[PDB]
């Protein structure tokens, strides 16, 4: 009985996280109506150029064609215009043996578990 | 459709070049023949097949093709009554195609495909599939052969097709996604086929002869070891299992082991009668044959081919019983190919990952429910075969760590031509202690009690006869001479099968109850005789031992009146004395 | 950011060939996948300026090389560790297989640990009675020590281990403090078991409602032979948390270890590298060394842990490189026979071959009884002098011995009959040394030559 | 009488196990159900903390 009420517990405690996952992707995915939209993807554009030295190609999607082109015109790169990706970018490195992608989604669960410590102790 | 060409041949290893992509343990089509080999060890685009046939007369250049899949077994209705070699094909379809020697290159399906199945369907439009639900049955022969979902395939049925007679390759369910379930289905040999949950076996493997149920049995869900040297039998154990037990189908895969074997069994089979449903036996075996002149790297498929057709069978619900013969060649096969692949090897050329290797064989076996809501069990035979005796051997070791039952057979007692020859000093069970309730209601009340002292007599005897060879017959007092010829009775009358009389090969579990009670009867009245002042050689020549003597050829039938009759003999035989 | 490589040059056996890869950290996790989205774990165990080599943590069917993506992740190999997981079931690479959410981890400890620092440890000096007669009198367990129990192929280990488990309490009244009773936290570490000795161990610790108090690093045989490795790190992580950050008396299990060592054999064999014994590396001291000797109890807090290794013997010796380098690094094992399992004794523990090296810092006065030590070396030598004339008596028969050299015959079978033999019963440290007592009062004085005077006049009888 | 009160015994103890058994499990699923339900409650209001941190810890 009283695994039964610690195991009803912490399954009651993990889905609200889920939950508070699932708002903040969604408020993740409708970043891209915002004013600072091409301030934050070319900031993570020149953070993704900055960690791979000196790349090559720039892979960025139909929609995220208009709003980098200076980029697209300095630091030696050559962009590459594909839909695989839902945020972010791609940063293609010497000869298509190393890539970079800096995606939102990728960021949020890759950092989710230290993050997820915080919010479970920002909400208890 | 990776397609390159043959860079390099090294033994039955070719080395193709030119796949780039191609996924590591599929099988690919070697040679412009059309050979069959596994893929393993990719480097820049650079393979290394291994063939399963021979591979003399090959040369640079033939096209290898790469099929892009795993290796693959067929699962449906039409396998029982049927031989296979180590890739699954029909050696009757081979023997009336190509002659009376196993050519290279053919490719014969593994179920016939156009033999006329009855169907009578079990779903209907608008219903839900999960893996591994029934979907109809098909009758194959006295079975009822209930045809399943493939283990990662759900949805909506859309379509079923009527009730009539059907053939193999035609798709009889179609869901509501645009796939088509047909009856049989293929499945990856190594992975391993999903279950819900585990069990734990507590019904017992009867296999028929007196001394590897009574004294070290074995459960349905459970695994167990045959070692021994040349000359102590084992195949006759082997056919014995596969010939009386009480498991619904056999899988009988046999991996480096001589045609003498095989052909006895498939020629014999058709002839007996399971003692379970009439009929043929031949319509329970599954066997798997690959002799030891046949190619040396199919000895790895061949048992993985076995278990993954006895899960398919234990899907079903059917009880199955696999019984593997020579894992050793198995391990030979694995040295072979290691030692070709240029690897270092550990204790005596065998490759490292090898006792990984029949863990993950002995880990099928077991009593699990299925994902059809049913419950089935599966349970593992393995012979080893050690060098001569040497029970340190890496192989014997590495599948004594995993096995629940070891049953060790000796040459010294078996070149007395005491068949069976299993040492009961080293072997043992651990099922012991959980087959006991099945025990006290269905063949007695105090039979673990019986047997523990069954246990003690064999324990005192085999002490005591050290000292019996170093002082000689005389210097035992009274009673120690009676703890030697019960203990002889036992081991001539008890543990000594034949397998080849009519009515001394099955031996259910009543009779042998029946037997032990009667030496374990004549031993407390001939102690309670002897602590009188009888001689004991007096007693040594009354007629009753010949009566308790000849009670392993007493029929099933004719036993219990015969019992009776025993036990009043040895009550109004010692009154006299 | 999630950095990828592609460009995989060879795939063999465990390992993988990753190039232009300057960024990958040595003793980094990597995660592999393919084209059909399964992910695989796996670690780097060379980094070069040219090229990497990658062991892969689980199956390696179905890589190719125009796909799988190498990612990093982890720049040193971590595990994520709370105090929530108490109760908690997880695979070999640390993920839980029993339907609940994933954890909130607190904090996040390197898995490989760092060595403990021998100015800050601290005797391990509290006597815990397990119930077992030979380990209570005779081969103390002290709280804080590592032993062994070396066992053969069909001995029971696994129910020994589960006893242990099931009664090990310390007893303060003896020692003279009181001051609460905490149980233990149970870390049960299982590598490559067959779901038979699964069953036991679930079963037993549910019956006895040990699972609210221990986590289970369950590896089971059809799961992957590499993770092996990282399965006693990761569990001894979670020890060395819950032991010396919260406080508990943690008891590790750790199941079957010639797995660990199998798995060692696998991955330095496939690395063409120098040999030992019986073809295990050379490094498997090093490894085996930074397993075990992560345990033990610290200065000035308050946790302990108590390791039992299991041990399969390959051909039941001592000689074999993996009970052989178990029995170097740790401090006594507990050693099993198969002669006394013959004869039905459970459990079958000789306690010749057998010892504990942390016995005299936690017996004796004012810790046990006044007798302790002096009655273990007196049920030592007599029982040898039974076992070395039982093979007189094999030689020459028994109607040439003379009375005295009957008594010692007498003493080994009753002491084998009722002071090792007990089914499943909790027999405590007064009742096993009055049983003790009662074997020794079948000899007679003057040849009790390691017990004092006083105790010899006011025990005997 | 000695196989009788052998019974009996077991009989009333059987019930009292099964009884006992069964009516402390209930209330332990009752109270699990209220401590579930209570710190779901107690999360819900406590929530949108967390999202705008998440949010500002994983953006630049």
């Amino acid at each position: 009985g009283e695994l039964l009420v610690a195991t009803a517990r912490t399954q009651a405690r993990g889905e609200v996280l889920e939950e508070v996952r699932r708002r903040v992707r969604e408020a993740l995915e409708a970043l891209p109506q915002k004013p600072e939209w091409p301030e934050v993807v070319r900031k993570l554009a020149l953070e993704a150029l900055e960690a791979l030295p000196g790349a090559k190609a720039l892979v960025a999607n139909p929609e995220d064609l208009p709003h980098l082109e200076a980029l697209a015109r300095e630091r030696g790169v050559e962009l590459q215009a594909e839909p695989a990706l839902r945020l972010g970018v791609r940063a293609v490195g010497a000869e298509g043996k190393t890539q970079v992608e800096n995606s939102l989604l990728a960021r949020l669960d890759r950092a989710w578990d230290a993050l997820s410590s915080k919010v479970a102790q920002a909400l208890w | 459709m990776i397609q390159g060409v043959i860079q390099k041949i090294a033994g039955p290893a070719v080395i193709a070049k030119g796949m780039l992509g191609a996924r590591m343990y599929d099988i690919c089509k070697v040679g412009e023949e059309g050979l069959v080999g596994e893929i393993i060890r990719l480097d820049g685009d650079t393979a290394f097949v291994q063939v399963y046939e021979d591979t003399s007369g090959l040369k640079v250049g033939e096209p290898v093709v790469s099929t892009g899949l795993p290796l693959a077994v067929e699962l449906g209705p039409g396998m029982l009554n049927g031989i296979y070699d180590g890739i699954q094909r029909p050696l009757e379809r081979i023997r009336e195609k190509t002659g009376i020697y196993i050519t290279r290159g053919v490719v014969v399906h593994a179920l016939d495909r156009e033999k006329k199945w009855a169907w009578t369907p079990m779903v209907k439009p608008g219903d839900e599939v999960r893996g591994g639900m029934v979907l109809g049955t098909v009758p194959e022969f006295g079975f009822t052969h209930k045809i399943l979902v493939p283990p990662d395939v759900r949805g909506r049925v859309k379509e079923v097709k009527p009730a009539g007679e059907y053939t193999v390759e035609e798709p009889v369910v179609v869901l509501e996604d645009g796939t088509e379930l047909k009856m049989y289905h293929t499945w990856p040999v190594r992975r391993a086929r999903p279950v819900q949950r585990k069990l734990d076996p507590n019904t017992p493997f009867l296999t028929g002869m007196r001394i590897l149920d009574v004294l070290f049995p074995v459960a349905m869900g459970g695994t167990a070891a045959i070692p021994g040297p040349f000359g102590s039998g084992k195949t006759v154990t082997q056919q014995s299992l596969a010939k009386w037990s009480n498991a619904d189908v056999v899988v009988y895969v046999g991996c480096g082991e001589r045609g003498n074997e095989m052909t006895d069994v498939l020629v014999e089979f058709p002839e007996l009668t399971d003692p379970k449903t009439g009929g043929p036996l031949m319509h329970r075996t599954v066997l798997i044959a690959n002799t030891s002149n046949m190619p040396v790297a199919a000895r790895e498929a061949s048992i993985y081919v076995g278990v993954t057709i006895a899960e398919y069978f234990r899907d079903q619900g059917f009880s199955v019983a696999l019984m593997a013969d020579s894992t050793s060649r198995w391990a030979e096969a694995l040295r072979e190919i290691s030692s070709r692949l240029e690897e270092m090897p550990a204790e005596e050329g065998y490759p490292p990952y090898l006792a990984a290797r029949l863990a993950a064989f002995y880990e099928r076996a077991g009593k699990v429910i299925t994902l059809g809501g049913e419950e089935g069990a599966v349970t593992i035979v393995g012979a080893v075969s050690p060098p001569g005796g040497d029970m340190s051997e890496p192989v014997t070791q590495s599948t004594l760590r995993i096995v629940g039952a070891f049953w060790r057979l000796d040459a010294s007692l078996a070149f007395r031509r005491h068949f069976p020859a299993i040492n009961w000093n080293g072997s043992y069970s651990l099922f012991t202690s959980a087959l006991d309730p099945w025990y006290r209601e269905n063949v007695a009340e105090d039979y673990p009690e019986l047997r523990d002292a069954i246990s003690e007599l064999l324990q005192r005897e085999a002490g005591l006869q050290e000292i019996v060879q170093l002082v000689g017959p005389d210097a035992l007092q009274d009673a120690e001479r009676l703890v030697i010829e019960v203990g002889r009775i036992i081991r001539e009358d008890f543990l000594q099968q034949n397998a080849y009389h009519e009515v001394d090969a099955y031996c259910s579990m009543k009779k042998a109850y029946g037997i032990m009670k009667m030496i374990l009867a004549f031993y407390k009245e001939a102690e309670a005789a002897i602590k009188r002042g009888v001689s004991i050689d007096e007693i040594l020549q009354l007629p009753v031992l010949e009566r308790i003597g000849r009670a392993r050829y007493v029929s099933e039938e004719e036993f219990p009146a015969y019992f009776e009759e025993a036990m009043k003999e040895i009550q109004g035989a010692f009154k006299a004395l | 950011l999630k950095k990828e490589y592609t460009g995989i040059t060879y795939i063999s056996g465990p390992l993988l060939f990753v190039e232009n890869a300057k960024d990958l950290a040595y003793g980094a996790i990597v995660d592999i996948k393919d084209g059909t989205g399964r992910v695989r774990g796996g670690q780097v165990i060379e980094v070069s300026e040219e090229y990497a080599v990658i062991q892969v943590f689980e199956e390696t069917t179905g890589l190719d090389l125009a796909t799988t993506s190498v990612s990093l992740v982890e720049d040193v190999a971590r595990l994520g560790v709370s105090k929530e997981m108490l109760g908690r079931r997880f695979n070999g690479i640390g993920k839980p297989i029993d339907g609940l959410p994933p954890i909130t981890p607190e904090k996040r400890l390197p898995i490989t640990g760092l060595p403990l620092n021998p100015v800050a440890r601290r005797k391990p000096e509290q006597f815990i009675q397990t119930g077992i007669s030979t380990i209570d009198v005779m081969n103390t367990l002290v709280r804080g020590q590592k032993l062994p129990i070396f066992s053969g192929s069909g001995l029971p280990a696994n129910e020994i281990a589960a006893q242990i488990a099931r009664q090990a309490t310390v007893r303060p009244d003896l020692s003279g403090e009181g001051e609460k009773e905490e149980p233990f936290a149970v870390v049960f570490a299982a590598m490559g078991i067959t779901q038979r000795e699964l069953s036991y161990f679930i079963q037993e610790f549910e019956r006895t409602g040990a699972l609210s108090r221990s986590v289970l690093f369950l590896n089971k045989a059809d799961d992957p032979t590499i993770e092996r490795i990282l399965t006693p790190r990761m569990a001894l992580t979670v020890a060395e948390y819950l032991a010396f950050e919260h406080d508990y008396h943690v008891l590790v299990i750790l199941t079957d270890m010639t797995n660990y060592c199998e798995a060692l054999r696998e991955i330095g064999a496939a690395r063409e590298e120098i040999p030992g014994r019986r073809g295990y590396p050379g490094y498997m001291y090093t490894d085996l060394a930074t397993i075990y000797e992560r345990a033990g109890v610290v200065e000035g807090k308050k946790g302990s842990v108590t390791q039992i290794p299991i041990l399969s013997m390959p051909d039941d010796d001592r000689t074999h490189p993996i009970p052989d380098l178990t029995g170097y690094i740790t401090e006594g094992q507990i050693q099993l026979s198969r002669e006394l399992h013959r004869k039905g004794i459970y459990p079958p523990i000789d306690p010749l071959p057998s010892l504990s090296r942390l016995m005299n810092n936690g017996v004796g006065k004012g810790k046990t009884r006044e007798d302790h030590k002096q009655v273990s070396d007196q049920l030592y030598s007599a029982y040898a002098n039974g076992v070395d004339i039982r093979k007189l008596v094999a030689i020459i028969g028994e109607d040439a011995l003379t009375e005295n050299d009957r008594r010692y015959l007498q003493f080994a079978d009753a002491f084998e009959r009722f002071f090792i033999n007990q089914g499943q019963q909790n027999r405590s440290i007064e009742e096993s040394l009055q049983i003790a007592w009662a074997l020794l009062s079948m000899l007679p004085q003057g040849e009790l030559k390691r017990i004092s005077k006083d105790h010899i006049g006011k025990y005997y009888g | 009488e000695a196989e009788a009160k052998a019974k009996a015994l077991e009989a009333q103890y059987r019930e009292r196990e099964r009884a006992e058994t069964e009516a402390l499990l209930a209330r332990y699923r009752e109270r699990a159900e209220a401590e579930a339900k209570a710190v779901r409650e107690k999360a819900m209001a406590r929530l949108d903390e967390a999202v705008a941190l998440v949010l500002k810890e994983v953006l630049p």
